[PDB]
């Protein structure tokens, strides 16, 4: 609603403090992401599968289901063009490894496999996109020739 | 010339006033409706109940444009309501329950159709819930074949009928969102429904695509409830609920029975049964791909053992070891192999007999391989009593199973009826052609084929071989149609050939090297038999048919040419058609399967891990020697399915509310709302 | 732990007055807009000219909801209007009237975007009309390879940038409103702009697509303007036009140029040509099958009557007869059958020459089939000078007619260099392989197969064969591919396999029946050659090779079984990889060939009849023995060029109406409508 996100603000469920976020981004919608973050977030870090401490192992066997849907919210979150946008100084390289990261998972979640492709082939798509925005050559240089990398 | 053209099935036309009165309505006036309706109640100029050319009436149009002013105007001047409350429920809207409350020739429903039955087919949950919830009833349709009742015995007259009638039924019954507020067990019904359905859907030849189609429905509302679970706790309750033990997944169980494929696919549903199938391997799959086999390796090894340990004390670590189900599946898998290991030691005949010896003592080898057969035998015993002869039945590769061990039997039967005459020792040469010692041979070497090949269903247990050899199954369904036509074809040419060369048989004597037939160096007597003549042409079709077979000694011209005519024509109707049509209808059905390649090697795969998720197993070598309760469980089992229920009503309409575009009807109800509006406006400010 | 989430690409917000006076804008509420802007003028306290983050001014705001009227006001007072035009040009509004009526960084079009340019790539004639009202430019594009222009060769400075403005100007020539507008022959350019865009797409090979698109686009529009001609006389003026004899169906002629093969097979455009082509059958279309076999064998049989009435008197009514098309088509076919029969018969007793006399006296048959060779070259020579070379040239089967004609030729010449210095008549074992007259019959062989396969060329004109040939010979390209990777697959076994046998080759002496190679009964030596072993290698793919080949004779295993294994790689490779391969390729090519076979086989069709339409024709055997027109012409073409454009640009507007779902902007518009009118009554009333 855009308009109602803001009296709100002015006045399933895999967690409540960061879910306003998780879900705008699947959203995509840049203007409310822009509201939200606007005050401080801060998304948990999806441990990965490897884990084995009460970290994951007690999830894992309490709500094997709720834990893996968890994740996937995140990242289909952190995938969002819009978000990598706002939060990432260098969106194409975060594009880049998120897209790397999403097919790993895409490996190991077996059951899942389609859900983090799909985000995976979605990074891919806005770099590529990003990229098709250059209009002079000089551009495209910066581009094509920037690391990460001191 | 011209062709006059003239309206030959005439109909009565509207006067000048009633099409007015009709057109007020289609623009929503109803200050001109209401004075036309007073008018006419006075000088009773206007039939309030006219009709259109398309036959609507002005409630109609009324319902159609959603004006429920102007419904209710017309009903309180109380214009006929025939069937109108069944258009209404087709246009899916609020005037539904005006007509209900205002309650007390040519229709677009068949007479059969009633209120419910209409609602149902439209899937609309409100208006469903609506008429509900006044006493509502849809005929319970008749079993499959149930003559017995002279009701069926109606179908005599009007079948027509009776069959739409049914149709119309079952369309109604296999409402996602009718089940939803019915049923007790939402899933369960839908199950058995889906399975009836298909069942007439074959019954039924004609409307066999409509009676599929409900089918899927079913079967895709249960996969959607299932769907909306969200935690594990109810993944847990939904599949482990026993109508009426428990934690016996018994609905998956129902599922795998009902061939409800995609349910047994979910993803959720599969990474429970994952998790059971690895139970022991935490990450297993994870493990490095290296890492797996080298586990896998070391425990097939030690099957052996694992196998004793259980045999040997059941409750020990080593003892409920194997009792988990991958390391059964490991375990009677490298059972499996090493019997095939030992009937390949005896092609290289490590233990080398006499080929003279008639019927000799079994070789050692043999007696090693002895106890597996045995094994395989009592396991198939074991499984078909368990399971009862209809499901064994069933199972396609039993009949493998059945036949593989059957010829173990025999070719022991033989060796050992060798052994007690024949016991003496001749030259093989001298031995009879169906000698006990030479037929059991050849019984053993087709069973070692047959034995090598069932290895072709552990592919299922791979992600990669799997799907392919669910396919492979599918297409050689079509294989088989394709072989009758081939096989009709080689008779017909087998018996022509056969009947022009018949005539010219030759003696073995007489043929070089006493040879005759198309196995000999000089391919001799091909067409003289029609035994030699159906191998010789099926032999052609691999090319290893040499043409000088087509040529009598006697050398007639003409009878020659027309048998290399025949046999020439053949090869063009088997090899150039025939076979290349297989190619294009192969490719067409692959392709099909490819559509649902994973629902079914993953429904396969669970029945696989299921076969061993049970108690009763062991490697075939070592094969040998409170109501309350339940009220609590359904108790459960009801949250969760009113959850799952909720959840998913929810989700349908937000699918259709954002997925669905705008059609012609949406822009004539825009086009009225402002209509309506403007006489409303333009009358106050008038 | 966490991941931090901050905003980096920081931007200035809004003040909430500022955000306020956007919010209005969106809602169409015209006083409070009003009222904001009077305000902001004397308080200074909003900007005017504010942005929404997603860089929508007001003005923006406004066009897109194309709120003439807040345009008006935002415009009167002072608000920044910069690339405004541009959106509204976008936008296709006819707001744009007004923008160009007032004329008092991160911008969404490139810096080359000129109004023109981008109402062009939005293809709104009337837009468009609007602005080239106004005298407007759009820089010539430099020529492909226009590189000597320091002004291209320049590109360094900015390439990507060179590279997009050609593409902007070109989808701005290739618009056709614009051309439809601007152009005096619209067909005719858009024929050459077609043929230029095609060019551009391989030169420039990244947006190959676009230009390609592009090319589509200009063939489109040229055949839907032919589409609206309404009657055979303008049919005739449009197809009969010369730019600068006329009447010889030049722009028919020009679109097989350029390859516009859709305008070809327009149906209107083909109807014309077919009763060109059927002239002197009138009805033959109706004509029973059986009727037409009749006419077609009768006329064919008096070929030779009909071919010399001509040559003795042109005017004479048979003369007559063979100047009709269809019937020179049916002559000339004759005329070839007549040839291929004769070099049936030479090879037959027809004249049973003796078979020793080397250097023989040419057979009468040979004889009468001089003239037609004679015949077939000359027809040769004729088309490459009355074609040109290129032409010619252009034409794959001009290159068949050459290579037949050549070695009917080199036949005739090793047949006289064999008549002298060959007066005797050795046995012909004795001949030597190249014997002049061995050549001669080879060549002459040889000949006789491309000249029967030429006929394959007549099956364009059959409306069944036809389409089958065209589709076919489409696919022959993709095989072409595969045998190019295919050959590089011989040529690595064909050196490895000869690596290792060419040490033991034999002497043809040693090897039975002194035969040495893949030819003789015993195939021997068959890898010791390379072109052995490339022809070994070529004869495998067809089971011609025996397995015996790869066995040195001296019996060495180890090179032997590296031989066996080699050659059984590159039959598995070939055999069953690349050739399974090549048949699914096959598969699809076709699949999207038989879409388009019509088009490509009437355009071929047409290009076949037309060479008959000319005038210059006798069967090959009989080969041998002012300005005020123009003007006016013009002005007809002119007349008829724009009651076409006319009824094209209503056409696809009707069909831009007809077929175009409302988008959401629409709504948002319609929903902005009622918005500005609920204020404004509100107001009034309040
Ligand atoms: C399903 C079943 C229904 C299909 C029905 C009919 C299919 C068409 C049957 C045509 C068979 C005719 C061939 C018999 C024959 O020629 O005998 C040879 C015999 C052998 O002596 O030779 C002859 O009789 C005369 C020599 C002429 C041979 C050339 C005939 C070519 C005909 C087409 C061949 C197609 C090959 C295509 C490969 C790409
Ligand atoms: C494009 C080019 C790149 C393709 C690259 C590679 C493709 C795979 C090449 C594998 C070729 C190995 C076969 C060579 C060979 O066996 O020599 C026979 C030689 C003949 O002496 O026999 C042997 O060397 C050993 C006997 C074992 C034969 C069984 C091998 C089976 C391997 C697969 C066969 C597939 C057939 C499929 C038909 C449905
Ligand atoms: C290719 C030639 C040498 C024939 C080899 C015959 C056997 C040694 C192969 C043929 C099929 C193989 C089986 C194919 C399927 C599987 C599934 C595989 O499991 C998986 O791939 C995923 C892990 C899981 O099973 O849960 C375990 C090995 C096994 C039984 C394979 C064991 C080795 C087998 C019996
Ligand atoms: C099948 C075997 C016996 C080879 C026969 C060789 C020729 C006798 C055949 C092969 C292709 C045939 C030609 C295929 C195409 C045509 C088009 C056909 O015209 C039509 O089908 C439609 C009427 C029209 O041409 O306008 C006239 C006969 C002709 C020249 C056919 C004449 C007879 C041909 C030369
Ligand atoms: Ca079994
Ligand atoms: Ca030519």
């Amino acid at each position: 609603v855009v308009g109602a996100v803001d009296i709100l603000l002015n006045h399933y469920s895999t967690t409540m403090d960061v879910a306003p976020v998780i879900l705008a981004a699947h959203r995509n919608n840049y203007e409310i992401l822009t509201m939200l973050l606007k005050q401080d977030v801060s998304l948990p870090k999806p441990h990965a599968v490897g884990c084995e401490c009460t970290l994951c192992s007690a999830k894992n066997k309490k709500d094997s289901l709720r834990h893996s849907r968890f994740r996937l919210d995140i990242y289909r979150c952190l995938a969002s063009p819009a978000l990598i946008m706002l939060t990432e100084e260098d969106p194409i390289l975060r594009a880049f490894e998120l897209s790397a990261d999403l097919k790993e998972l895409s490996l190991v979640e077996v059951e899942f496999r389609n859900d983090y492709e799909e985000l995976a082939r979605q990074c891919k798509m806005f770099a590529k996109d990003l990229l098709a925005q250059a209009r002079n050559s000089r551009e495209l240089e910066v581009i094509l020739n920037h690391t990460s990398s001191d | 010339d011209r062709i006059p053209l003239q309206i030959v099935r005439a109909e009565t036309e509207l006067s000048a006033e009633e099409k007015a009165f009709l057109s007020a309505v289609e623009k929503g006036d109803y200050a001109t409706v209401k004075q036309a309706l007073q008018e006419a109640e006075i000088y009773y100029n206007v039939n309030i109940n006219c009709m259109d050319p398309l036959g609507r009436s002005a409630l109609l149009i009324a319902i159609e444009n959603e004006n429920l002013e102007i419904m209710e105007l017309l009903l309180n001047h109380s214009v006929y309501v025939g069937d109108a409350l069944l258009y209404a429920i087709r246009k899916e809207v609020v005037g539904a329950v005006e007509l209900l409350l205002s309650y007390r020739q040519f229709s677009e429903f068949t007479p059969d159709i009633t209120p419910i039955m209409l609602a149902a087919h439209t899937n609309n949950y409100e208006i469903i819930k609506l008429l509900v919830q006044k006493r509502v009833t849809i005929p319970r349709p008749h079993q499959i074949r149930c003559n017995c009742v002279e009701c069926v015995s109606s179908s005599e007259v009007d079948s027509l009928r009776h069959s739409r009638s049914r149709l119309n039924i079952y369309k109604a019954l296999a409402s996602p969102s009718l089940i939803a507020l019915s049923s007790e067990d939402p899933i369960l019904t839908a199950f058995r429904l889906g399975w009836e359905l298909k069942e007439l859907s074959k019954v039924e030849n004609e409307f066999k695509a409509e009676y599929e189609e409900l089918s899927q429905q079913c079967k895709l509302f249960a996969k959607d409830l299932l769907d909306q679970a969200r935690s594990s706790r109810e993944l847990e309750i939904i599949l482990n609920h026993r109508d009426d033990k428990y934690h016996d997944l018994a609905k998956l169980k129902v599922a795998i029975k009902y061939h409800q494929k995609e349910f047994v696919a979910q993803p959720n549903c599969q990474q429970l049964l994952a998790t059971l199938w690895y139970d022991g391997f935490p990450g297993w799959r994870r493990k490095h791909w290296v890492v797996k086999l080298l586990t896998c390796m070391t425990i097939g090894f030690l099957f052996p053992m694992l196998s004793i340990a259980y045999l040997i004390s059941p409750r020990s670590n080593l003892g409920l070891f194997i009792k988990k189900p991958f390391i059964k599946f490991i375990c009677h898998t490298a059972s499996y192999l090493t019997f095939l290991f030992m009937l390949l030691l005896a092609s290289q005949h490590i233990v080398r007999t006499d080929l003279h010896v008639q019927g000799p003592p079994p070789t050692v080898v043999e007696w090693m391989i002895l106890p597996w057969v045995l094994g395989f035998i009592w396991g198939e015993i074991k499984e078909m009593w368990d399971g009862g002869f209809t499901e064994y039945i069933h199972d396609w590769w039993n009949l493998m199973d059945f036949a593989m061990n059957s010829l173990y039997l025999a070719t022991i039967s033989l060796k050992i009826v060798a052994y007690v005459k024949y016991n003496g020792s001749r030259p093989r040469e001298e031995w009879e052609m169906w000698h006990p010692t030479l037929i059991a041979e050849a019984l053993f070497a087709i069973s070692n084929i047959l034995s090598s090949l069932r290895l072709i269903s552990l592919f299922t247990a791979n992600s990669h071989l799997g799907p392919l050899q669910i396919s492979l199954g599918r297409m050689l369904l079509d294989i088989l149609k394709f072989l009758f036509i081939y096989c009709l074809v080689l008779l017909a040419f087998a018996n022509g050939l056969n009947q022009l060369y018949f005539y010219y048989e030759t003696r073995a004597i007489d043929e070089p090297n006493n040879c005759k037939g198309i196995r000999c160096e000089k391919q001799n007597n091909a067409f003289s038999t029609l035994f030699e003549t159906l191998q010789s042409l099926f032999w052609s079709v691999f090319g290893l048919l040499n043409l000088y077979v087509t040529n009598v000694k006697a050398r007639h011209e003409f009878t020659e040419f027309v048998g290399a005519t025949m046999f020439g024509t053949y090869n063009v109707i088997s090899l150039v058609v025939l076979l290349n049509m297989l190619i294009a209808m192969m490719n067409n059905s692959y392709q099909l399967i490819a559509d649902h390649a994973d629902i079914e090697w993953k429904f396969a795969r669970t029945k696989l891990w299921m076969s061993y998720f049970d108690e009763g197993g062991t490697l075939p070598p070592p094969f040998n020697i409170r109501h309350a309760d339940s009220l609590i469980q359904n108790q459960h089992y009801q949250e969760v399915i009113r959850n799952l229920v909720k959840r998913y009503v929810a989700a349908m309409i937000r699918n259709s509310k954002t997925n669905e575009g705008l059609t012609e009807e949406n822009f004539k109800e825009l086009k009225q709302d402002i209509s309506s509006f403007r006489y409303e406006v333009l009358d106050l400010l008038g």
